[PDB]
């Protein structure tokens, strides 16, 4: 047998591939689960650990999205942003995103954490990576977020489809 | 109205303001 | 290959097994093709054939609605009644249905003609069937009915998705 | 508040009524 929800994903897609956005989203939000189409979750995973946050913020932005792995995600990359010296475009972020928006609301400490950080003249590396190190959090925020994220064929419904009516063709139904 | 230093941080700008 | 309305009924089937009304309104709406689950297409003429109009309006209450075949059905059924002296229902129908109303609204010629038919103190079927007999008005209105009605399996969809497991276990994918 | 004659009147009278 098969999980439900593995299947809704499928109906998803076909909903997706298909054109009918006002379905999806009415199913998304319905059921309550998301589909999360990546070319490759081992491929998702290295994005995020090798530092490719351009492409794993488009990502980010395609998927159903959380607002805790948000905050987290854009506050390791707000640090690596301030870590490279891109102190205008690390302050952007921290403003003008709605995960970061939001962790401002929430926690207003931890977002004055992040801007008493952007705000200091040098990278102070030793403390924070000390605690733990780049890899490290590169690596928890990978596999959790990654293990959100979901693998399916295109045209997977359609395809299964037509193993069902080779199925019937070359083998044949139960008699009764 | 993109500040382009590095590769990455002109696209995740491009992405991030658009 | 399998035509992509008979995939979206499956769907939609699925959707009404598993409790997700507003997915498929909503689904039944953007895509404009709506699943019309009857036992029996045969069973549903025969309904029709045989003068059972209390199960054919409960299935018409079921499915999805065009308002001529409505308006049509309804105007046989308005005059069944009155030829069987139910006069108060008959006139009960033709006031408070909604299909009743909008061929009220549209066409008051025929309303008039309906409302002036139940008004006469006996039933002249003479001429009225003498046009076209009872049994070919219910055979045409059961016929172009009927064609708009579909029959599907239960869990149809889960049924056929197991199959494909089935081929995928005991035939095998292809090797690309 | 539903007049039954036939049965399928009656039960006609109950699906349309309800």
């Amino acid at each position: 047998e098969i999980e439900s929800s593995d299947v809704i994903r499928l109906i998803e897609q076909f909903l997706k591939e298909s054109n009918l956005h006002r379905t999806l989203a009415i199913l998304q939000e319905e059921t309550n689960v998301s589909l999360n189409t990546v070319d490759s979750i081992d491929g998702f995973c290295n994005e995020i650990t090798s530092g490719n946050w351009d492409n794993v913020l488009k990502t980010v932005q395609s998927l159903k999205l959380p607002a805790k792995k948000l905050i987290d995600l854009y506050e390791h990359v707000i640090i690596e942003l301030v870590e490279l010296r891109e102190l205008a475009t690390a302050r952007l972020v921290a403003r003008q995103t709605d995960p970061m928006i939001l962790l401002k609301q929430i926690d207003p400490d931890r977002f004055a954490r992040l801007e008493s950080l952007i705000n200091r003249p040098y990278f102070d590396g030793q403390e924070v990576y000390g605690d733990v190190s780049k890899e490290k959090r590169r690596s928890v925020i990978a596999q959790t977020l990654s293990s959100e994220v979901h693998v399916v064929a295109p045209s997977r419904l359609l395809s299964l489809l037509g193993q069902s009516l080779k199925w019937q063709l070359h083998q044949g139904l139960l008699p009764p | 109205q993109s500040h382009s230093e590095n590769r990455m941080v002109r696209s995740l700008h491009r992405v991030l303001f658009k």
